[PDB]
């Protein structure tokens, strides 16, 4: 009754199976075809900010809840350790963690600890069935009763709807089992290599564009075991404040140099490639022996994009090289979904390496590194993975075949088109409809993620709770991942998702947030300069024509 | 002697 | 105050934009990669085997360089998959049903969502099974210790690790910034004074509070095979007040009546012997993942802070419920580990007694091991290549230091490519394919010396393995000679 | 089309089905009320953290308001 | 060292790099007017309501940016493991605009006191050892990185 059960699938005489993972689409008019940019960079951002009463608010509050909880711990830990005896010695042995570096985990974040992992249940499509929870002692620990409930899904990477479990897809998957295995071999290297491999390969290198690429079992290890590959102590990176962890890691374990530059500041990028190489190495002033440009394509807690086209000019320009990571770009941007270099009409040659994960916007597991011929050849000689680590198993390599070619436009043709066109009409009707409601909204026009922001500490629980009750799942995030005085919550959009779900969620959205106090967005979000708070349903009624014009989108 | 305090202050403020 | 100053010399004037666009100019940097010694060593993908249209199985049809060759029913003593039961009919269904019910995909990491039931119940099925009293999964076992070691340990903290450990350990110990101190692989002496020298030297330092010991170790080897000595190891880390880190990837299912690990072949109690175990789903349980076993806090504790877990996906749900349904298959009426025990015995036993190779080979596996290792004796590897391991050692380690680009070691290639020519000569005469340890040695840092491999499995018929026991024995005869 | 997702009718409906100014009192107040609820930190807190910041915020008001007259 | 300094360049430090964001300064002004105002509300006079003001800002600043040594969350591998939060400020740069205006406030915190309690030589001397002694000596560029017994 305290471990979570082990829930059993309904009827659901497959109709409403077919409607609960991927929604039938309404009308031809919730369509929206995008276009190239022809080299040309972008803008600069047009972010927004409330008023300076809310930051003080917000400081406030942070204030008190650190002096409470530094008080708590200390007069817990010296007048009765003996609840709190996880934290102190015992018989010469030092304790797991200490209690300072686990402050903000059992203080700030333990009493909201319900808004994090939720279990579930089933496909996670259009509508995800959650298990509900019970807490006890505030979030002390939880007990699970046996009812389930659907929820709208708001949360999972789910861009192109391609994890469901009546398409193709699965039926590839299935012959897979049946076909080879579910068991690898050992590395590649040894003998875990078969022709789906090969033939993954192959197809990889001829989607994204360049000569050879590799796959592997693993995004996170792909990142943290390529620079150590190909690296060494006397380089140097230039890396984006705003790199994922995994960039970061891998770059740790080589024993490189790093310095960072501004997010979205291309200016500080020049002058710091200009010092670094006049510097030379630090304390032997001898010139770098080599230096490396790290970025994404789309950050994926800003929705912003990265100046392609300038950084390939510098590249260029003072003969560096570049590294991009197109985790949530490829599959889900551009004209037909290669990534940035389609978004900008850069060459796909500029960039030396480009690597990406199906996890996101395919519905797999794993990773790809694509570049040049040589390259490749000595990286499949030199990586670690390649010769320690098993190989990717069958089923997942038919899932992400199946998927890639559904994409490509050479199975079943008419449906790639329609998802990446689904997609980008709902990011652009939901942006715009938010920004006109009167949030504060960040991002491009076309990215599919949307963050909102918040800015209060206290307004977290209170909206995961009330869109729960309301039947809607979310996620949000705090201060050790964004800025202390920027809380925001992330919407991911797939394209599952009607236009009747979108007008719902509004509708919700528009009645928590006037309850909460979060319309707070100013005039410098409008194209016309002034400040909007339109009604719901004007708004409803005047946006899914107007989301078709590029005039409207400020940024 | 408070005049002289307040220059100083201001000094060390400069 | 004029007596106070120190001597500098005037200030020099900044540079020019004239002049910096020229040094930059002037500055060259190198490739991306090394191209230079490519092709002296890109055989290794050209004899690099690739089965077709089956189940990496017993019986196998593979090609080499690009479909230029081919050869059918070939015996395979190259596989990783111990137990062999995950090919068996159950864990199809359960496979099949898994699939038709959920997706294929995970979509999202465990903090937000996509950790749905199927995960909890393997993973108290793993803690039940195992004896402690929790675990949690990880996405591939290559990234389980580097991510699990580091959060436990920092600046300030102190390792002492075996002599011979594997890469992933060696890349935990690298990435978590502490002091390390190594003993000399099973030698419980120089462990023992090791410590003393230690806790004497922190009791006269007399520190404010006192920092977090581990002692780091293996089951069973990854390069040279062999046992550990678990009593002793235990006995004297609860002396020293040490706590004890394995990484028994290659003998979780290997070991035991009931293949439950090394405490279970040493009678032992899991949850008061070791404090961390770090194994693997995709070597002797037919799946992909891995998991971490210890108590509740630690268990916590990684669940907060552990990058690999709480920056990464979910791993599929097929994959959860078919390990499950082997544990269970394992729980009930075994057989498979004493098939594939008695098996490992007869063929270290074939290995060990002949005396013809004793002047070539030196067999480094233990009996136990279901892995045979095999050296070359390094009088005759300092007769035929002119070399030992320690000129090897110091060579690699010196270039490794000054951060020499390009790192190619002649006597060991030619090494490699003598032994790679033993495997083609077993392979094309007799229809056998063994398999080398295929290490990238510019990456290692403790001393290594190539080696050959031959694995062995549970559905393998006891006279099938005693003839390609023969035949590869009279390779290694007459390629030797 | 028909799939089985229960929805949830939005506050304005359920008003609206379940049917003078006692209503605009009551709103004025619950507008109050979450006004002053949710911009200080009370859903991080426990119970007596919460109990003692509120008895210090009325004794503070209660203070002041007696100091004005 | 080396591997030290690229850990502190590697990622940057979320525990010193609020202070450079959208209203700190102000946020300092305006704790500074609320304790005023809340000393007030006590009722006692004004020479006491002042110096406690002043001890109060002093010992929390104080308490709070120059007491506690590391991060409250995992970072690196230790990194910023012997320093304060002042000492991790714009990533150990000194006398940058930040640290200037941090510094100047105590000083002109004492200036406004300082017409009201200007008739007792013990509550002037004490404000005056108080501030110089705790809010104007830690924050120099010789007490940086400087550890005592
Ligand atoms: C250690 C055990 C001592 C036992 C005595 C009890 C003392 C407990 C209260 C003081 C504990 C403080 C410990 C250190 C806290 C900070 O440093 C932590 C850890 O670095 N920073 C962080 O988490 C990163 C920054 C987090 C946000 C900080 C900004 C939040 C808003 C502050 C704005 C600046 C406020 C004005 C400057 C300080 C004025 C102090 C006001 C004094 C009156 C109220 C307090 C009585
Ligand atoms: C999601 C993420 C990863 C990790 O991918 P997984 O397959 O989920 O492990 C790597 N890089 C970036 C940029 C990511 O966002």
């Amino acid at each position: 009754y305290t471990r979570v059960p082990l829930c059993e699938p309904e009827e659901l005489p497959d109709d409403i199976q077919k409607e609960n993972e991927y929604g039938t689409l309404d009308s031809p008019g919730h369509l929206y075809q995008v276009k190239s940019r022809h080299g040309k960079p972008l803008p600069e951002p047009v972010v927004d900010t409330p008023p300076y009463y809310i930051s003080l608010l917000t400081y406030l509050n942070y204030l008190i809840l650190i002096i409470l909880g530094h008080v708590h711990d200390f007069l817990g830990m010296t007048f009765q350790k003996n609840k709190h005896l996880d934290l102190l010695e015992h018989d010469g042995l030092a304790p797991w963690f200490s209690n300072f570096e686990s402050f903000y985990v059992r203080r700030i974040k333990m009493r909201i600890d319900d808004c994090f992992s939720r279990p579930t249940t089933g496909v996670p499509g259009r509508f995800i069935r959650c298990i509900d929870r019970i807490s006890h002692n505030i979030n002390e620990y939880f007990t699970y009763s046996g009812a389930v409930y659907p929820c709208m899904n708001l949360s999972s990477y789910n861009y192109l709807g391609f994890a469901q479990s009546k398409g193709q897809c699965t039926d590839a998957a299935l012959e897979s089992v049946d076909k080879y295995s579910i068991q690898s071999g050992g590395p590649r290297a040894q003998i875990g290599t078969t022709d789906l491999h090969i033939k993954a390969e192959k197809l990889v290198a001829r989607f994204i564009g360049k000569e050879d690429a590799l796959v592997f079992s693993m995004g996170y290890g792909t990142n943290a075991n390529l620079f150590n590959a190909f690296l060494d102590k006397k380089c140097l990176v230039i890396s984006d404040e705003l790199n994922h962890t995994s960039i970061r890691t891998g770059v740790r374990l080589s024993g490189a140099a790093v310095r960072t530059f501004k997010h979205g500041d291309m200016v500080g990028l020049e002058k710091l490639i200009r010092e670094q190489i006049v510097l030379g190495q630090p304390k032997t002033n001898r010139p770098w022996k080599k230096i490396l440009i790290c970025a994404e394509g789309l950050f994926s807690m800003e929705g912003t994009l990265c100046n392609l086209p300038k950084l390939v000019e510098l590249k260029k320009k003072y003969k560096c090289y570049l590294f991009i990571d197109e985790a949530h770009s490829i599959g889900a941007m551009g004209p037909t979904g290669r990534g940035v270099c389609e978004i900008f009409g850069v060459d796909p040659k500029d960039v030396d390496i480009l690597m990406g994960t199906f996890t996101k916007s395919f519905g797999a597991a794993g990773g790809y590194i694509a570049a040049d011929q040589w390259i490749i050849d000595r990286l499949r000689l030199d990586l670690t993975t390649v010769s320690y680590s098993e190989s990717m198993p069958a089923p997942v390599l038919a899932q992400t075949i199946s998927s890639l070619q559904t994409i490509s436009g050479e199975i079943c043709p008419g449906q790639g088109t329609e998802r990446l066109q689904r997609i980008a009409f709902n990011s652009r009707y939901l942006r715009l409809a938010l920004q006109r409601l009167g949030f504060i909204v960040y991002g491009v026009a076309d990215s599919p993620v949307i963050p909102l922001l918040l800015y209060c500490p206290s307004k977290m629980p209170a909206f995961s709770r009330m869109m729960l009750q309301r039947r809607i799942a979310v996620v949000v995030v705090a201060y050790p991942a964004t800025p202390l005085i920027e809380s925001r919550v992330r919407f991911c959009m797939s394209a599952s998702l009607t236009k009747e779900d979108i007008d719902y969620l509004l509708r919700h959205v528009s009645e928590v947030g006037d309850k909460l106090n979060l319309k707070s967005n100013s005039g410098k979000s409008s194209y016309d300069g002034k400040r909007q708070r339109w009604d719901i349903e004007e708004v409803i009624r005047r946006t899914p024509e107007d989301c078709k014009d590029d005039k409207y989108f400020v940024n | 002697g408070h005049f002289f305090v307040e220059g100083l202050l201001g000094v060390v403020i400069i | 105050i004029l007596l106070t100053r120190k001597s500098y010399k005037p200030p020099k004037r900044p540079l020019t934009e004239q002049e910096i666009d020229e040094l930059c100019d002037e500055w060259v940097p190198e490739p991306l990669v090394d191209p230079s010694a490519t092709d002296e060593q890109s055989w290794r993908v050209a004899k690099t085997p690739v089965t077709m249209e089956m189940p990496i199985q017993n019986h196998i049809t593979i090609t080499r360089n690009n479909l230029q060759e081919k050869y059918t029913n070939v015996f395979n003593l190259a596989s990783n998959n111990f137990l062999q039961l995950s090919a068996t009919e159950p864990v199809k269904e359960v496979v099949k049903t898994t699939i038709k019910n959920y997706g294929v995909g995970a979509c999202g990491p465990a903090g937000f969502y996509g950790n749905q039931d199927v995960h909890y119940t393997l993973e108290y099925d793993l803690a039940q099974f195992f004896g402690t009293q929790g675990s949690v999964l990880y996405g591939q076992d290559f990234c389980a210790a580097p991510s699990v070691l580091p959060a436990f340990t920092k600046r300030g903290d102190v390792i002492v690790a075996d002599d011979q450990v594997s890469l992933p350990v060696q890349n935990a110990l690298q990435l978590s910034r502490s002091t390390v101190y190594y003993f000399n692989h099973n030698d419980m002496n120089s462990l023992e004074c090791l410590l003393n020298e230690l806790t004497e030297q922190e009791k006269l330092e007399k520190l404010p509070a006192i920092p977090r010991k581990f002692i780091v170790t293996e089951g069973i080897f990854h390069n040279s095979g062999d046992l550990a000595p678990l009593p002793e190891l235990t006995k004297l880390k609860n002396k020293y007040k040490f706590r004890l880190f394995v990484d028994e990837t290659f003998s979780i299912g290997v070991l035991g009546a009931t293949g439950r690990g090394l405490s279970e072949h040493f009678n032992m109690d899991r949850a008061t012997a070791i404090d961390i175990t770090v194994g693997s789903m995709a070597t002797a349980l037919g799946s992909t993942g891995g998991f971490v076993l210890g108590d509740s806090v630690m268990c916590l504790h990684q669940r907060i802070g552990s990058n690999a877990y709480c920056f990464s996906a979910c791993l599929p749900a097929y994959t959860v419920t078919s390990v499950s349904k082997v544990l269970k298959l394992m729980d009930s009426n075994n057989d498979a580990v004493q098939t594939l025990q008695k098996l490992s015995k007869s063929l270290h036993d074939s290995f060990a007694s002949d005396d013809s190779l004793r002047s070539y080979v030196i067999v480094t596996s233990s009996p136990v091991s279901a892995v045979l290792h095999l050296q070359l004796t390094p009088a005759y590897r300092s007769r035929k290549f002119g070399y030992t391991c320690e000129q090897l050692f110091e060579t690699m380690s010196a270039l490794q230091k000054k951060s020499q680009t390009n790192k190619f070691i002649e006597p060991y290639e030619e090494e490699e490519k003598f032994l790679q020519s033993i495997v083609d000569h077993a392979l094309i005469n007799y229809n056998v394919l063994i398999t080398r340890n295929t290490i990238v040695l510019k990456q290692e840092t403790l001393p290594i010396v190539p080696s050959l491999k031959i694995c062995c499995n549970a559905a393998m018929s006891p006279e099938e393995l005693k003839n390609a026991c023969e035949s590869v024995k009279q390779s290694i005869l007459a390629c030797c000679q | 089309h028909k799939s089985s997702m229960v929805y949830i009718p939005t506050t304005k409906e359920a008003k609206r089905r379940n049917g003078g100014i006692l209503n605009t009192i009551e709103e004025v107040v619950e507008k109050l009320y979450w006004t002053y609820y949710i911009h200080l930190p009370f859903y991080l807190m426990a119970s007596f953290d919460s109990f003692f910041l509120h008895v210090f915020f009325l004794t503070i008001f209660s203070l002041s308001f007696f100091g004005i007259l | 060292t080396f591997e030290d300094e690229n850990d502190q360049q590697m990622l940057p430090n979320m525990n010193a790099t609020w202070v450079d964001q959208r209203g700190a300064w102000l946020i300092h002004i305006v704790v500074i007017v609320l304790l005023r105002l809340f000393y007030s509300l006590f009722g006692s006079t004004p020479k006491w309501t002042w110096t406690l003001t002043n001890m109060t800002y002093i010992i929390g600043f104080y308490i709070m940016f120059h007491l506690v040594k590391g991060t409250p969350f995992d970072f690196n591998g230790g990194a910023y493991d012997n320093l304060t939060m002042w000492e991790q400020i714009n990533d150990e740069t000194l006398y940058t605009p930040t640290r200037k205006f941090l510094l100047i406030v105590p000083i002109v915190l004492f200036l406004i006191s300082n017409q009201y309690y200007r008739n007792d030589m013990t509550l002037f001397l004490s404000n005056l050892a108080v501030t110089v002694l705790i809010g104007v000596v830690p924050k120099l560029g010789i007490t940086h990185r400087l550890r005592i017994s």
